[PDB]
């Protein structure tokens, strides 16, 4: 569940830390580039209104990519590395649960119980479905409003 | 042998604005000799020397990394030199960043009231800290504190408590005496390490 | 390219009604239940901070679930059914393109340039990402805050 | 022929809150035989009778469905009555929504000024309409006008011009006369057809 965020977070990102000191020497021994990658360009995304898909992909990169093929190369510390990545799936899951922060992430009520009735019919789903086409093209009209008017 | 050895190890240890830099003596070393100290900013690739001699196994690097706390960190070397000859450089293994600070407290007074002491966790102000990067500032949120108390006539033995403000109290249930306390910070979020602070007593009586 | 929305929106719907009422007949007739499949509820998350992801999954729903089933069934109108799909993608595109309409279906910039500058480094970059991964933990630590404080 | 026929269809046919059913007689029906309408509100599974017996080939089902631009729409039928026999329904094949209003304009003043004639496009009002429901309360929006311009003395030929508000201005370039205006409304983002207004002349001269 999720108690709309009040602070388990903390804790959370301090487990995140803890979890990666035990690569931390590591990696930074064996990297010997002085350039930055994470552009303080991502940051202001992350601080833009692109934010979430900003740190939703970021957060995919590194649990797809990054950590999958690090592993993939030295496999000493493939079980520390992968503890930082369970450790950060156990930290993006309470983001997407709870006080807007992951909202890019989650499904829909509606969608959901819309689908459900659905399937629930069947030959007759896939007539009324389309039959509501112009109920459909009058929420997103309405959804569109909701910018470009009050 | 026509070559100078290297130091062994280079790195940082840093309390709030007291970022001072370390290093292992090279093997024998005369004391003609003296280690050259070099800077480097992460995300720029521009060593800096920042002494080119230092008859010594420690170097402040405050002055030239106050703006750590608004950084991705730095990078340290450091070489030997003596004579014309010197040593491959000797680089910290990690990046020093906010992460390698040893937390610690400015202060802690205390009054005495009723059935209890209300000490204030005054926090470290260095002179080096531009006024801007006040602790509170950099470590906005989750700060905490580890409270050891020692009852002065007795033993060596403590009480812990945890509070989550820089103020807080403890219960004189009844007993006279003295009160000695100790504070260690930490910040939730972060695993920074943090030293306990020096005793301060006060006379109940 | 966006002229980060006057309106040449209206037309588009209008488009979209416009290809509807060629099959308005045909599914209206055809669907002779009267229960409301598209509940309100789907309205109100539309009007609801999930309604970007509200608005993206049904426009899914329809282009991967019911259009395709439709045209299936009867290939009569496959065709008016087809095109109205097109008509929906190109109001989808014009949407997910400017003035904040539905930003949960953009790729970040940043990201998109850091996964580049990675991918261009290789055997480097598997080890810089993962050395910056306390400046990861950073941003996220920052993306937060930007929640449970100002 | 133990059964009566049933209406070959049924049709809504609407101005803003005038929403008119309709349907084809019976094949040689008797003055005895009668149609009994029956309305369905889209969402509710539930048919109300609205007239049980109506002598003609339309009824007027604004009244119970003035909440039309607030709904997802309706459903009517229609079935024949004579004596204790009826027929099956006859359903509208389509849905009534707002969809099927046709548009229209309640009145077009207009004024003389210089080089020009302007005016001022008065929107439909029906008493039947709550308050509430304004038609630029309705149709908020993308509102547009095509104005069809016709010089009196004159043949009958029109100069077009487009319009995005419910006023609008006409050159008088120079020559006299008398200018008749009509009006044909529209919504940029809506498909419905619009009917154009009843002529509406002014003496220059």
């Amino acid at each position: 569940s999720c108690t709309h965020f009040p602070g388990n977070l903390p804790n959370m990102l301090r487990d995140l830390r803890d979890a990666f000191s035990r690569v931390k020497t590591f990696f930074q021994m064996k990297d010997q580039l002085d350039n930055l990658l994470l552009k303080e360009s991502l940051l202001e995304d992350f601080k833009g209104y692109l934010g979430c898909q900003a740190l939703s992909e970021m957060i995919q990169f590194y649990l797809e990519e990054v950590m999958p093929q690090a592993e993939n190369q030295d496999p000493d510390i493939k079980a520390h590395v992968n503890s930082l990545g369970e450790n950060l799936k156990t930290l993006r899951l309470r983001l997407r649960r709870c006080h807007r922060f992951l909202p890019c992430e989650n499904k829909s009520k509606a969608v959901e119980q819309v689908k459900n009735a659905f399937n629930k019919l069947q030959e007759k789903g896939i007539y009324k479905a389309m039959s509501e086409f112009d109920i459909f093209i009058n929420y997103i009209e309405a959804y569109m409003t909701m910018k470009i008017r009050n | 042998g026509t070559e100078l050895p290297s130091p062994p190890s280079v790195w940082f240890e840093a309390e709030f604005f007291h970022h001072i830099l370390h290093w292992t003596p090279i093997p024998q070393q005369s004391e003609s000799t003296c280690y050259e100290v070099a800077l480097l900013r992460y995300g720029i690739e521009s060593w800096n020397s920042i002494s080119q001699c230092s008859q010594t196994l420690s170097y402040d690097l405050t002055a030239v990394t106050l703006d750590l706390y608004h950084s991705n960190g730095y990078r340290a070397r450091v070489r030997a030199v003596d004579g014309s000859r010197h040593s491959q450089w000797t680089v910290t293994n990690t990046r020093f960043s906010v992460d390698e600070v040893t937390l610690t407290v400015g202060s802690v007074n205390l009054e005495i009231h009723n059935g209890f002491i209300l000490g204030k966790i005054q926090l470290p102000r260095p002179k080096m800290a531009p006024a801007q990067d006040t602790y509170e500032s950099i470590f906005s949120h989750f700060r905490e504190y580890e409270i050891a108390i020692r009852k002065v006539p007795g033993q060596f033995t403590f009480t812990h408590k945890k509070v989550k403000h820089e103020q807080f109290s403890l219960l004189t249930s009844g007993e006279v005496g003295e009160f000695c306390v100790q504070v260690k910070p930490s910040v939730a979020s972060r695993s920074n390490k943090g030293m306990w602070s020096k005793e301060e007593c006060i006379s109940l009586t």
